[PDB]
RNA sequence: ACCAAAGCUAGCUCAACAUACUAAACAAAUACAAAAAUACACCAAAAUAAAAUAAAACAUUCACCUAACAUUAAAGUAUAGGAGAUAGAAAUUUUUAUCCUGACGC
RNA sequence: GUUUAAAAGAACCAACUCAUCUAUGUGGCAAAAUAGUGAGAAGACUUGUAGGUAGAGGUGAAAAGCCUAACGAGCCUGGU
RNA sequence: CACGCUUACAUCAGUAACUAAUAAUAUACUGAUAAUUAACAACCAAUAAACCAAAACAACACUAAAACGUUUAUUAAUUA
RNA sequence: UUAAUUAACUAUUCCAAAAGUUAAUAACUUAACAUGGACUAGCAAUUUCGGUU
């Protein structure tokens, strides 16, 4: 994904009207690109027993290309979302007593 | 001589006359609004005012948003709301130098993504913010559900929410008929997005497929007259009896 | 090996089917309705056309295992 | 150069155009080059005997006319089968399951000449 | 519009078929090759590079075939021979000393002692004496002989190590490749094509040559004797 | 059938009696019954030429009714 | 005296209203080489606007340039400009229905 | 047709294909002709029908030739 | 005869004028009436296999390797 | 073209992206495609040829 911005200022337009764009409002410059920042990393929460990563009801951070090829494909794991883990959570509650 | 209606509502006139007007009024609703698709090149502003750096005083500011083109191959995948950014640049980052033209395209990936209520692995063409936007909704169907027309611009896409949609609204049986509990289970998991048949086949069709659909709803053969004439003798004979 | 086939002068391959057929329990909406080509809308598959009455001139031509003078054993002629 | 006002007929085009001026086509090419005719295409004129057929091309002048109403299919069915249904009703034996006694068809493709697609020429 | 290729024929045939020569006009109709076109009518003799092929799948022992007559092609600069084997004839490449009735053998087992090298023979490049000239080689077993095929070119056969076998080019080029490769030993037939002398201006229309633009072109930086190095050896060997 | 051929118009196309269905027939395959995205320019084109007869030809009626009323006073 | 000149009509142009916008004809044939009744298919395609002008030149730029929001004002203001030629808002304001439509247009 | 064991990109010379030289013609027979005179004439040959290569190009045994009578780059429309 | 123009073709009548680059009259104008008749020509089988071996009087040859074809088995509506 | 601005495309190379491989944050490869940013050359794109003599 690249981000692009404007060379020449659009005039505004507040009426609820589009904006009288021209021809030199094509110029564009790109002020940011999305795949040269750092990548960020992907929590995942485990469902079963992974030799790298440890034990099943762990969350973990894992680059994302091992997230999308690895864990997710193969049912290794689930995502971080609260509704996925309030089940977690009360597999520890009912694991913890018994 | 002159145009008595202009050019620009000879669309919605169209639309609301011939068989368009036939439609379904949701249907029709769901045209008719035209929601602004989410930033995806052009970086937003946040305030509505800001100060003028070189004259310190407040001015309105409003966001204008980049054309952006979706060649016909997108269409046959799942490019998060993307396409090819078409414009023009000066070499060497100069103002005074010359103008170039340029195409931006996005970076495809040829990747297989599976789906829990379908239960297929679909080839789909997806990009890195397809990718990011999936992890971000926490699931492919959960991204196709909540993400609207505007922000998929995908038939493929529209297709594959119309037909969850149908699968969740009619409860098929066969997704799982070997496993009833984890049928219930997939289907209990995405009970916010449930909407009724009458508008559950409505949503990822185009124009052109809602009027076919509308035609062949709507087709039937010729009462012949016989049957007319036959009806309105029995009337008659009915009302002569009656007044007797 | 190499096939004496060339890609070009081969018939070629029937186009994929539109993402519409993918879709399980779904039933995609085609021209079939208006008997002729629209764009935007699906490619209906047609089954095969089978011509209830037999016409002499043109129908396909049996297999050679159909005939009944048709023999395992092959015969040098 | 050329003209284009003029219809492009069979006689503006070379040995390798030999196009029907509109008749209908009665057979098919043979085996052995020959063009095989089909007696089911040719049309069998069914005229009948003019004999003892009392009538003439022309009418008397003294002859009064009537006034031009065209029939309909409301008429036609008042004149055909209205009398035969209501016999029927007051009879009590109208079935509005079965009415193919009265004249009325469910398909056309039963009969020979059907109206819909038209077999018959005229 | 496009051009349809002539080349719609998926049978293998040994009469020879007919063919529609174009002279540097692709599919498309602008001319990319200079210098093609003009030439006489020629018809083109189906040619089976793999050596090598059973004619029934039931017994893929090595066989033994009888060549028939060696003729001229005018698709390419050797001799063609035809021969027949089993039930079924085909069009080789013949070698040097290739006549009329004599005897070829095709055979792809590989054993420790090396086996008497003729012309006629085919065996694989493990089998063959370190010391050999082959041709028509092949780049992968059951690929086809994309390689040498000119009159009079040969290569030689170099070493053999791992179970892979040496090949020098006539282009001085060392080729490594797998020993299951089916080579041909010996010369091609008519070694006497690089000394004959077109007599007139007529030839090279007749074979389907035409002349050189007459632009006059400045000599740039491509010009000149250029001793370049030996390029390294090309190995077609998937090493894991 | 009422069919929207190339060129924007609406025609009455009448159907042919076929042996194959139409799925199948090469001389009805090729046949386009839809319009392109440059056919509209000429649609709008073709109204406004009737448009303007129309109101040119009312124009002409309505001077000839002037005429008339001026000529013949009899009102 | 020949050659000759003169008529006032066919009709158009500009607008307002306006049903709400590809007229009538479509018996048969009409995207085979159109007006040819008749056989195992194939059907479809998009990828920025350019310059001729100005800046007495010409490279950054050059209103409209076949994309709707109209009108009275803000205002030719803030701003954008080889800071040159030129371009150019917005916030915020005004707009009361119908008939009275024909022509200091040929 | 003739010379030649020759169908030898041989030679004389017809139909045929080009156009070397001169004379008429220059709003002429003709927007490139006629007459006389030349070269090839079993081949790198002429030609009938039909298809393709399209102008930021096509093609070109390079003349910066030809691309429907004006080609240092065709014609029409639009910008105009 | 093939390609191309469609009636300019044939009979009667007239040419004061229109067409012939001029008169006569008339295949080149005007009006009317009739016309080219199929055996010649157009359209007028596939499905797989057997099929290497030139045309030049073709006996047999050279190189530039050469267009032009039958038989077999199954289906080709059967009737001026 | 040894003029001034430098395109698109094609052959180089590099980095990023993606696919991945090894071990107790580290090192390494890219078959056909294939995006963005830099490098070398062709194909080349626009413009001009100061004045008194
Ligand atoms: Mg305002
Ligand atoms: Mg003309
Ligand atoms: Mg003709
Ligand atoms: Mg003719
Ligand atoms: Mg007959
Ligand atoms: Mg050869
Ligand atoms: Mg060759
Ligand atoms: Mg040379
Ligand atoms: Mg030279
Ligand atoms: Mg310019
Ligand atoms: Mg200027
Ligand atoms: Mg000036
Ligand atoms: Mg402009
Ligand atoms: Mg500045
Ligand atoms: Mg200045
Ligand atoms: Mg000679
Ligand atoms: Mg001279
Ligand atoms: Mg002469
Ligand atoms: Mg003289
Ligand atoms: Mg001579
Ligand atoms: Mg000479
Ligand atoms: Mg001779
Ligand atoms: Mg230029
Ligand atoms: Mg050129
Ligand atoms: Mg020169
Ligand atoms: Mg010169
Ligand atoms: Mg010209
Ligand atoms: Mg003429
Ligand atoms: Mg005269
Ligand atoms: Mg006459
Ligand atoms: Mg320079
Ligand atoms: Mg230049
Ligand atoms: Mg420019
Ligand atoms: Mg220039
Ligand atoms: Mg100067
Ligand atoms: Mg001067
Ligand atoms: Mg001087």
């Amino acid at each position: 994904t690249v981000i692009v911005e404007r060379w020449w200022k659009v005039p505004l337009a507040g009426e609820g009207r589009k904006p009288r764009l021209h021809r030199r409002h094509r110029v564009y410059k790109l002020v940011e690109d999305t795949k040269h920042r750092p990548k960020d990393n992907l929590e995942l929460v485990l469902t079963q027993s992974v030799e790298e990563l440890g034990v099943r009801g762990d969350l973990v951070s894992v680059k994302k290309s091992v997230g999308r090829n690895r864990l997710l494909p193969q049912g290794l794991a689930v995502y971080a979302s609260p509704e996925n883990k309030k089940l977690f959570e009360e597999e520890k509650l009912l694991r913890q007593e018994g | 001589p002159l145009h008595k209606v202009p050019v620009g509502l000879w669309k919605q006139l169209r639309l609301w006359e011939g068989i368009y007007s036939r439609l379904p009024r949701h249907y029709l609703r769901s045209l008719e609004e035209a929601r602004t698709p989410t930033p995806v090149h052009y970086r937003p502003h946040g305030a509505k005012f800001k100060i003028n750096p070189k004259n310190w005083q407040r001015e309105r500011v409003e966001d204008v948003p980049i054309p952006v083109h979706y060649p016909p191959e997108s269409q046959l995948g799942l490019w998060g709301g993307e396409g090819w950014v078409l414009g023009h640049r000066y070499v060497n980052n100069d103002k005074l130098s010359k103008r170039v033209r340029k195409v931006w395209k996005p970076q495809l990936f040829q990747r297989e993504l599976y789906s829990e209520i379908l239960d297929k692995r679909f080839t789909v063409t997806v990009t890195m913010r397809t990718l990011d936007l999936i992890d971000q909704a926490c699931g492919f169907d959960f991204y196709i559900l909540k993400t609207p027309k505007e922000d998929l611009c995908s038939k493929f896409g529209m297709d594959l929410k119309r037909g969850m949609l149908l699968r969740l609204a009619r409860q098929d049986p066969q997704l799982h008929p070997d496993d009833p509990a984890r049928r219930a289970a997939i289907y209990d998991r995405y009970k916010a997005f449930v909407i009724p048949e009458a508008e559950a086949e409505w949503v990822g069709l185009t124009l052109d497929e809602a009027v076919e659909k509308q035609r062949l709803l709507e087709e039937k053969d010729p009462i012949p007259l016989f049957k007319i004439f036959v009806e309105e003798l029995l009337g008659q004979l009915q009302q002569q009896a009656l007044s007797e | 090996a190499y096939e004496w086939g060339v890609r070009s002068t081969r018939k070629p391959e029937p186009p994929p089917l539109d993402r519409v057929y993918e879709i399980p329990g779904l039933e995609p909406i085609t021209y079939a309705g208006k008997m002729h080509f629209m764009p935007g809308l699906a490619r209906p598959v047609f089954p095969p056309w089978d011509p209830g009455w037999t016409h002499p001139k043109f129908r396909r031509l049996p297999p050679l295992h159909e005939h009944p003078l048709y023999k395992d054993q092959a015969c040098y002629v | 150069g050329a003209d284009r006002m003029s219809k492009w007929t069979s006689k503006r085009g070379p040995r390798t155009f030999c196009k029907g001026r509109g008749a209908k086509g009665t057979g098919f090419h043979g085996r052995d080059g020959k063009f095989v005719q089909i007696k089911e295409m040719i049309p069998e004129l069914v005229v009948p005997e003019l004999a003892g057929f009392k009538l003439k091309p022309y009418v008397n002048y003294r002859a009064p006319e009537g006034t031009d109403t065209p029939l309909t299919a409301k008429q036609l069915f008042l004149e055909t089968a209205a009398p035969a249904i209501e016999k029927d009703f007051k009879a009590g034996t109208f079935d509005p399951e079965h009415l193919e006694k009265y004249g009325f068809e469910p398909t056309q493709e039963g009969k020979l000449f059907q109206l819909y697609p038209k077999n018959f020429p005229r | 519009a496009t051009s349809v290729s002539w080349k719609s024929r998926t049978k293998y045939t040994v009469m020879p078929v007919k063919m529609r020569k174009s002279g540097g006009r692709n599919h498309t109709g602008q001319i990319q090759v200079h210098g093609i076109g003009g030439g006489h009518k020629q018809r083109y003799r189906m040619i089976d590079f793999l050596r090598f092929r059973p004619e029934h799948e039931s017994k893929p022992g090595p066989f033994e075939e009888k060549v028939i007559a060696v003729r001229y092609d005018p698709c390419r600069s050797a001799d063609i021979a035809l021969v027949a084997g089993g039930n079924r004839k085909r069009w080789i490449i013949a070698t040097e000393n290739m006549k009329a009735g004599d005897t070829v053998l095709n055979s792809d087992h590989i054993g420790r002692m090396a086996v008497a090298a003729r012309e006629g023979d085919a065996h694989p490049l493990g089998a063959l004496p370190v010391g050999t000239l082959i041709n028509n080689v092949e780049s992968e077993p059951g690929r086809g002989a994309q390689y040498i095929r000119a009159a009079g070119t040969c290569g030689v056969l170099l070493r053999k190590v791992n179970g892979t076998a040496i090949i020098q080019l006539p282009s001085k080029r060392q080729m490594q490749v797998l020993e299951t490769c089916i080579a041909t030993v010996g010369r091609v037939s008519n070694v006497d094509h690089n000394k004959r002398v077109i007599g007139k201006a007529g030839r090279n229309r007749w074979l389907g040559k035409r002349p050189n633009s007459g632009l006059w072109q400045r000599k740039g930086g491509w010009a000149g004797r250029k001793i370049r190095p030996l390029p390294p050896m090309k190995s077609y060997v998937k090493l894991p | 059938a009422w069919r929207r051929d190339i060129f924007g118009r609406i025609i009455w196309h009448k159907f042919k009696q076929w042996p194959i269905p139409w799925y199948l027939n090469k001389k009805y395959n090729r046949k386009r019954f839809f319009a392109m995205p440059y056919v509209e320019r000429f649609v709008r084109m073709r109204i406004e030429k009737q448009a303007r007869i129309k109101a040119r030809k009312r124009s002409l009626e309505r001077k000839k009714e002037k005429f008339l009323q001026e000529k013949f006073p009899h009102l």
